[PDB]
């Protein structure tokens, strides 16, 4: 605090410290099962080691991936930095302070791009252009990738969205990873290694069924590191900004009167953002289309279907009308 | 079912309240005055040299 | 008086306040900004 | 307590700095932001003050837009083909005088 | 024990320092135009520039619809009775002169 000197009132005001505090918590069970009848085990599997279990062992590493990238994403994020694919560098340079202004530490950061990210930064004219980027020994143009921009390594990964780019320090995310006991009263069993995690691997002979099961686990948890303020501060999330949406294919008939057709709808970067669409029919009489993009005919004759998408920096929906034709 | 008991466990492993650095102090005239308290009204003056025109 | 009266106004801080050279600033909080103080800029003194 | 202390201090320096009697602000444009320093250089040398020990103290939203601006960033614009503005985020020097980036002062100023 | 000063002219100008202040050209309010989950609940609107600026506590916040929400002098806004009210936030920019407006939509259930 703050007093003037030599005033009157003798009087000073007490600071109070306090501790927060915040929990971690193991809630997850992460495992890929097996079944084998005796006749399959007998015949069917020449090579029990590599026919079973690496298939197990990579299984289940791409679902610890997958847990991981939904903890990445599915973190509460205030606001979303959004990236101009005209003008990518604003976005990152904002990420950047919008950290820097939070007092987050420098060093130990993590910058993982999805494919349309790392797509848009190398078509990037920032990039792209050997005069606005120095380098003339041009990379962004002769290979297709990006080193390092606003003073952050760039890492790619197909696990997260493709749109989606994620600059976190370390201490944002917490993983934890308890592998299993191995009972007493099931038989014993080997245990695996996936990405240095430690698996249980667990076997038992089904007689009412005349298989083998097998099962490989591991007890996973996951935590987001918020503030004191409940803010979350430690991490920042930036997604490409869609201008227009185009349904694949163009204009296309319908095989048969009741024939049907999956649809395909791509913005101006080409990321499929069908999930993220909602798809209507100027007359159904004729032609009904799913909310999955999913068109189907029911009656001959000529409808339009208009696919609405939502843009990730929201307002007025882009809107995408093609003409179908049931013969 | 079984109720266990377990203790409350309470562990630290380095994250902590973000606080922004001291850059400010290094760069401002500190202690150029020290005497203080022997002026009178706490003020010492300072006294800038006399200019002249032809 | 006593002493545990309260505390009886400085004639230090009386002599200092009319003086005049306590410093005085604009608020960093304030939107728009303050106007200058009468204080902050008074001409210095012609006498040593 | 003692860091309580150390931030008070420096609080106290900053609210010296900005609370300094001001006859105008010089307003930086995003879009170009070099002529704002020119001419708060100018200010400057029109008063006569020495160029030496010199002190330049960014806010943290000023230093944003500065490795934002395209002066900087385009390495065409500014020379330095290794470019520190858009690889890195600091600019460094900057007509004649070291930026010096700190979060004690206001945001953007 | 501590104290400050600033090194004036002779005359009272000061001309040892220069402030530069960033311009803004427009502002905005992150969340966008989103419903209150009940009338009892509160949010704190945040206000941003195309700086990237946080001005929450340099803007005044109006309520179109009073009996529907009102909202604070410091951005806070707690919901009254169902209905639509249209909440701007007015911020005088450093260059000054027509103060910018942003404008969001919020539903109280």
């Amino acid at each position: 605090n703050r007093r003037d000197l030599r005033d009157p009132d003798r009087t000073v005001i007490a600071s109070e410290l306090v501790e927060h505090s915040f929990g971690v918590t193991l809630d997850k069970h992460v495992y890929a099962a097996l079944k084998f009848t005796d006749e399959q085990r007998t015949l069917d599997i020449r090579d029990y080691t590599k026919q079973v279990l690496m298939p197990q062992v990579s299984a289940v590493a791409y679902e610890l991936e997958d847990y991981i990238a939904e903890l990445i994403e599915g973190a509460p994020y205030e606001e979303t930095i959004l990236i101009d694919p005209a003008d990518t560098v604003p976005a990152f340079i904002t990420a950047d302070q919008r950290m820097g202004e939070a007092n987050v530490p420098t060093d130990s950061r993590r910058l993982v791009v999805g494919s349309a990210v790392a797509a848009a930064l190398a078509k990037d004219k920032q990039f792209r252009h050997a005069d606005w980027s120095g380098d003339q020994a041009n990379a962004a143009l002769r290979e297709a990738h990006v080193g390092r921009l606003a003073g952050m390594n760039v890492i790619r990964s197909n696990a997260i969205a493709p749109d989606k780019a994620y600059l976190w320090h370390r201490t944002a995310f917490i993983l934890a990873y308890r592998t299993p006991v191995v009972p007493e009263g099931a038989k014993a069993g080997a245990s695996f290694s996936a990405n240095g995690v430690a698996l249980r691997w667990l076997a038992d002979y089904d007689y009412s069924q005349l298989g083998d099961r097998t099962l490989l686990d591991v007890f996973t948890g996951r935590k987001v590191v918020t503030e004191v303020d409940g803010s979350f501060v430690r991490a920042v999330e930036l997604q490409l900004q869609a201008s227009s949406i185009t349904i694949v294919g163009g204009a296309f008939a319908l095989a048969t009167t009741t024939g049907t057709k999956q649809l395909k709808v791509r913005d101006d970067n080409g990321t499929d953002v069908t999930a993220r669409c909602t798809f209507a029919s100027s007359a159904g009489t004729k032609a009904t289309v799913s909310a999955a993009g999913l068109v189907t005919g029911v009656a001959a004759g000529t409808a339009d279907i208009t696919a609405s998408y939502v843009p990730p920096q929201g307002g007025t929906a882009k809107t995408a009308t093609v003409t179908v034709t049931v013969p | 079912a079984h109720i266990f008991v377990k203790p409350e466990l309470v562990a630290e492993i380095g994250v902590k309240q973000l606080q922004r650095e001291i850059v400010l102090p290094g760069l401002v005239w500190t202690n150029p005055l020290t005497d203080f308290g022997g002026s009178k009204n706490d003020t010492i003056t300072v006294r800038v040299p006399a200019i002249t025109t032809a | 008086g006593l002493i545990s009266d309260p505390v009886e106004v400085d004639p230090i801080q009386v002599g200092r306040d009319e003086a005049g050279w306590v410093q005085e600033l604009r608020d960093r909080e304030a939107w728009p900004k303050q106007e200058v103080p009468e204080q902050a800029k008074k001409p210095a003194k012609v006498g040593n």
